[PDB]
Formats: structure tokens, C-alpha cells, sequence
């Protein structure tokens, strides 16, 4: 043979998935979105009452 | 090649192209429907 | 129904107190214009 | 202080070489991963055996290639102060001048690359205005050296004079003591002719380089050397890596006084008829491309020897020089005196690869990027503007990403009048 031709490199783009995780606790946990941007100081917290006895 | 990737690329392109108008329209809807006071950055007092 | 879907949320931080606890999905409509075969029949009643 | 808007225009440059050079825009998505290098094959040459019994004499197939890549952006960064009035008066004119300067820089790169990687070298022992029709002889020598080597000229040929030699040619034409049509044209206008001695485009260029003389002398080839055509070779890991066909690293006694651009010719090597492989009567001329180390150089035409016994028949099919180097062959330098180079080539020898700068992406927020079409040279760049208050100013940047390539250095040439002394 001895076909001393031309050589290329073929990087094709069908990725191989490797990681598949689940988050069963965060979905169950409720989300809240208060409009209070002062909490960056970490000394500003929201106070909520507790059912009375 | 991937149908998912093609669809997501098209959707992302349109979503990023229509970003400013959508934001302004959402602000207009909130202003006209819920409340004209958007004060959450003003929580330092 | 068990496999809960997700998508780009269009309502970023609704701000009453609490989130709507919603599920997001998408419908992608696409239009393809192409030539397709048509059949020319003869109407038994009338009309070519 | 009275002032007006009238502009005293001062310069007007021409860019013929960049206009004529082909411009290539390969896919940027692939070029990003290919390290800005793309390979192109070369026209294949086949061997030939005559006889009846040819047992175990079947050759193989060999197809060589070249590689083209690019450099770095050629920007026009400048900061513009808002409060000053002499800046508001000058901003737009500065943008226009930036476009013109970018076009001029592209033309300068084209001219320098053509004059520095031009294998074919035509030289004269005296000035052009010495004998009658000496300019015609200078053009005809180039046309004949392209014809004898059987070089492809389907796209067309081109010859660029420097203004001094163009004037000398015009003077030679007009001192003819007669007036036909060519002499009357050369009298009323300075143009000699649009086509001369077989070239279909003869022009003058104000931006042709001056080839400073080389001080190198008394250099001989150190060690018998053989250069073999090849397409790929194995690296340390065993992977096959491609090889460029337009380079060859030779070992000399000492590479002192040599630079990028000098023209050399060994004593004994003669040109060949490329396709027919007939020994010519002209010395083989090479252009030193890079001076690596201190005892090595890199010449652009790879000297494949017809008489080399270490070459396979398919490799020998590509031979362009009648012999090899033999450990004592003295190398003669051809540019022994300064001269502004006239440059001839085949129109498909110089190309201009170009790429976009995707600064319009969502990544580059806070700055505005648009396109910028360079006139003259048909190229694209980006025009990007950003602001600042740390200095209360604005930055404007006109970027242009391209690269000149000589795909066939054996097609480009260099004319050197008056190479005496």
C-alpha cells in the first residue's frame, strides 16, 4: 500500500453523559422570596411568631 | 445534531434577544396591576 | 407525572412572601415548508 | 483665533497588492479548535517506469500539503476625552484615518511577505536605465523563469515595479526617437503598458520593500544533506503529525550575516522542469526564511534531488533540483547590494486568511461592538467602544484579525536590479 496521505483529527460533538443526581429534599422543602435586601448584613433576620399555647 | 440541543439553542437565542423588552413589559404589568412601590433595596432603614 | 419537569422560569422572584410552588414545561412549535406529493384523482360525481 | 472645517488633505495611498490577493474565510468554529491552522493539499505528481517485467516494483501514493495560519489583531486603540473640544473636532476623522492606516498595514504585510518568501530570484548587474529595453528584459527574464519551470499560471500573473524602476522604464520608452502608440502613451502619461512581456498585470507599487544587502560570505554546506518529500511523520508518542512542504532546514558552516529575506544559491544545484524533469541552465535560487540556531537556516523551496538514491520513486517524482548538497558546496548570496525589490508572482500564490472577533457576544456587556468594513482591502474588523469615569473618558478600538500566507513560494519572485559589486 504505502499510501502516505494526509492525516486529520476528528473531534465530534456527541457528549458522553456521566453525571445524573437527584435532589429529593430541596424539592420537598418550601421556597420563600421576601423583598428584604438588607439581609446582606446578616444581622437583619425575619421574625415569625409561634402558635400560642 | 442533537434535537434537544438545537431546540435549546433556538430558545436561548430568542430568550436572550427579547430580554430587555420582556423585563420592561413585566415591570409595566407589575406597576399597573399590583403596586407602584418596588422597595426591597430600600431595606436599610 | 412522577418525573417532574423543569424549564426557564418566566416569573423570577414573585415577591409576596412565598412562591407559587409551580411546575414549568415548554411547548415548541415549528413550521416546515416543503414540497409533498399530491394525488390528482377523478371525482365520480363531477369535476376533474 | 478664527478656525474653519476645511480639511487640507495631505496623503492618498494606493493598495494594489492587497486588492489583488485572494481572501480566505475558513469556518471560525473549526478554526478555534484547529489552533488557527488549516491544511491544503498540493497538486500530485506521479512517477514513471518503463519496461516489461515490473515484479515487486509497484510504488505507493504520496500527496504533500501546506498549512496556512494567522497572526494577531492589528488594532487602533485610542482614548477619547469628552470635555476637550479638539477631541470632539477630531474623533470621526481619526476613525477614517484608522481605516486607511489598517488598509495600508495589510498592504505592507502582503508586500513584505511576497518579497521575503519569494523563491524565484531575477537579478541584474546594473541599473534598469542602462541599456535599451532593459526593463522589458527584466520582465521577460521573470516570465521565462516561470515558463521554463512549468508553473501553473491559470489565475494570472502580476508584476509590481517600484516607482524608480517604473520611471526608468518610462524614460527608456520615451527616449525611442519615435512615437507609435506605446511611446505616445508613455509620453502623455507615465504608464509604460498594462501588459508587458507576457504578464497580464504590470503595476507600480509605492510600498515595495528595500532588500538590504547581506554581509554573509565564505559559507559552505556542513555535512551532506538530503531532503525528502513527506506528508506526515511520527512524533514521540507515535501519533502522525503533518509536515509542511514549503520549508527545509539546512546546516551551513556558519549563519552570520544572514536574515529573513536573503536569497541564496548553492554552487552546483540547477533548476528542473518540474513536470518533465529536464535540467535547466539556471542556478536554483532559494530564500532564507528563518535563521534558527547559529549553524542552521530554513529555506523555503525544499531542495529535493533528482539524483538522490535515498528517495523512494514517489518522493523523487516531486524533485525540483538536479542534485543534492555534498558537504562542501559553496553557497552564493544573490543580494550583494541594496535594491528596492520589484515583485512578480502568480495570482494564486498569496492569500489572506481572515477571522471574525466575536465581541458581540453576551459575554461583553458594558461595551458596544459593531462591524467595520475596511475599504480598499476587502476585509472585516470589529469596532468596539467602552466608557470610563475613573478617567472620565471613552475607549475606542478598531480590531482586525487576519494573516497573509504564501501557499506557493515557488510562484512568487523578486527582481533585483543592479546587483553588482
Amino acid at each position: 500500500a504505502l499510501n502516505e496521505g494526509q492525516i486529520v483529527t476528528l473531534a465530534v460533538d456527541e457528549i458522553i453523559e456521566t453525571i445524573s443526581a437527584i435532589t429529593p429534599m430541596a424539592q420537598k422543602a418550601k421556597k420563600y422570596t421576601p423583598p428584604a435586601a438588607s439581609m446582606q448584613r446578616s444581622s437583619n433576620t425575619i421574625w415569625m411568631p409561634v402558635e400560642q399555647e | 445534531e442533537n434535537r434537544l440541543e438545537s431546540i435549546l439553542s433556538r430558545f436561548d437565542a430568542d430568550w436572550t434577544a427579547s430580554d430587555e423588552a420582556r423585563r420592561e413589559a413585566k415591570n409595566d404589568l407589575f406597576f399597573s396591576r399590583v403596586s407602584q412601590w418596588d422597595d426591597w433595596l430600600s431595606q436599610y432603614t | 407525572a412522577d418525573d417532574i419537569p423543569s424549564f426557564q422560569n418566566p416569573n423570577d422572584w414573585v415577591f409576596p412572601w412565598l412562591t407559587q410552588d409551580t411546575i414549568q414545561i415548554a411547548e415548541f412549535y415549528e413550521v416546515v415548508e416543503k414540497k409533498e406529493t399530491a394525488f390528482i384523482y377523478q371525482d365520480p360525481v363531477t369535476g376533474e | 483665533t478664527l478656525a474653519v472645517d476645511e480639511i487640507i488633505e495631505t496623503i492618498s495611498a494606493i493598495t494594489p497588492m492587497a486588492q489583488k490577493a485572494k481572501k480566505y474565510t475558513p469556518p471560525a468554529a473549526s478554526m478555534q479548535r484547529s489552533s488557527n491552522t488549516i491544511w491544503m493539499p498540493v497538486e500530485q505528481e506521479s512517477p514513471t517506469q518503463e519496461g516489461w517485467d515490473l515484479t515487486d516494483k509497484a510504488t505507493g501514493l504520496l500527496e504533500l500539503n501546506v498549512a496556512v495560519n494567522m497572526g494577531e489583531p492589528d488594532n487602533d486603540f485610542f482614548q477619547l476625552r469628552a470635555d476637550d473640544l479638539r477631541d470632539e473636532t477630531a474623533y470621526r476623522r481619526r476613525i477614517q484615518s484608522a481605516a486607511r492606516k489598517l488598509a495600508n498595514n495589510v498592504e505592507l504585510k502582503v508586500a513584505n511577505m511576497a518579497a521575503e518568501m519569494g523563491s524565484l530570484v531575477i537579478t541584474s548587474p546594473d541599473a534598469i536605465g542602462t541599456n535599451t529595453a532593459d526593463a522589458w528584459n527584466f520582465v521577460a527574464d521573470a516570465e521565462e523563469i516561470m515558463f521554463s519551470r512549468e508553473l501553473n499560471r491559470d489565475m494570472g500573473t502580476s508584476y509590481f515595479f517600484n516607482p524608480q524602476d517604473y520611471k526608468k522604464a518610462g524614460y527608456d520608452l520615451t527616449k525611442r526617437d519615435i512615437f507609435g502608440r506605446i511611446p505616445e502613451e508613455a509620453y502623455r502619461d507615465g504608464t509604460i503598458q498594462r501588459q508587458v512581456a507576457g504578464f497580464d498585470d504590470v503595476l507600480r507599487s509605492p510600498k515595495l520593500p528595500v532588500l538590504t544587502k547581506s554581509t554573509a560570505t565564505g559559507i559552505t554546506v556542513s555535512g551532506a544533506q538530503s531532503f525528502k518529500p513527506v506528508a506526515w511523520q511520527l512524533d514521540n508518542d507515535g501519533n502522525k503529525v503533518n509536515v509542511d512542504n514549503r520549508f527545509a532546514t539546512v546546516t551551513l558552516s556558519a549563519t552570520t550575516g544572514m536574515k529573513r529575506g536573503d536569497k541564496i544559491s548553492f554552487a552546483g544545484v540547477k533548476f528542473l522542469g518540474q513536470m518533465a524533469k529536464n535540467v535547466l541552465a539556471q542556478d536554483a535560487t532559494f530564500s532564507v526564511v528563518r535563521v534558527v540556531d547559529g549553524t542552521h537556516v530554513e529555506i523555503t523551496p525544499k531542495p529535493v534531488a533528482l539524483d538522490d538514491v535515498s528517495l523512494s520513486p514517489e518522493q523523487r517524482a516531486y524533485a525540483n533540483v538536479n542534485t543534492s548538497l555534498a558537504d562542501a558546496m559553496a553557497v552564493n548570496i544573490l543580494n550583494v547590494k541594496d535594491a528596492r525589490t520589484n515583485v512578480f508572482w502568480a495570482d494564486d500564490a498569496i492569500r489572506i486568511v481572515s477571522q471574525p472577533i466575536p465581541a458581540n457576544h453576551e459575554l461583553f456587556a458594558g461595551m458596544k461592538t459593531t462591524s467595520f468594513s475596511i475599504p480598499d482591502v476587502g476585509l472585516n474588523g470589529i469596532f468596539a467602544t467602552q466608557g470610563d469615569i475613573s478617567t472620565l473618558s471613552g475607549l475606542c478600538r478598531i480590531a482586525l484579525w487576519y494573516g497573509v500566507n504564501a501557499t506557493r513560494p515557488e510562484a512568487i519572485g523578486v527582481g533585483l536590479p543592479g546587483q553588482t559589486a
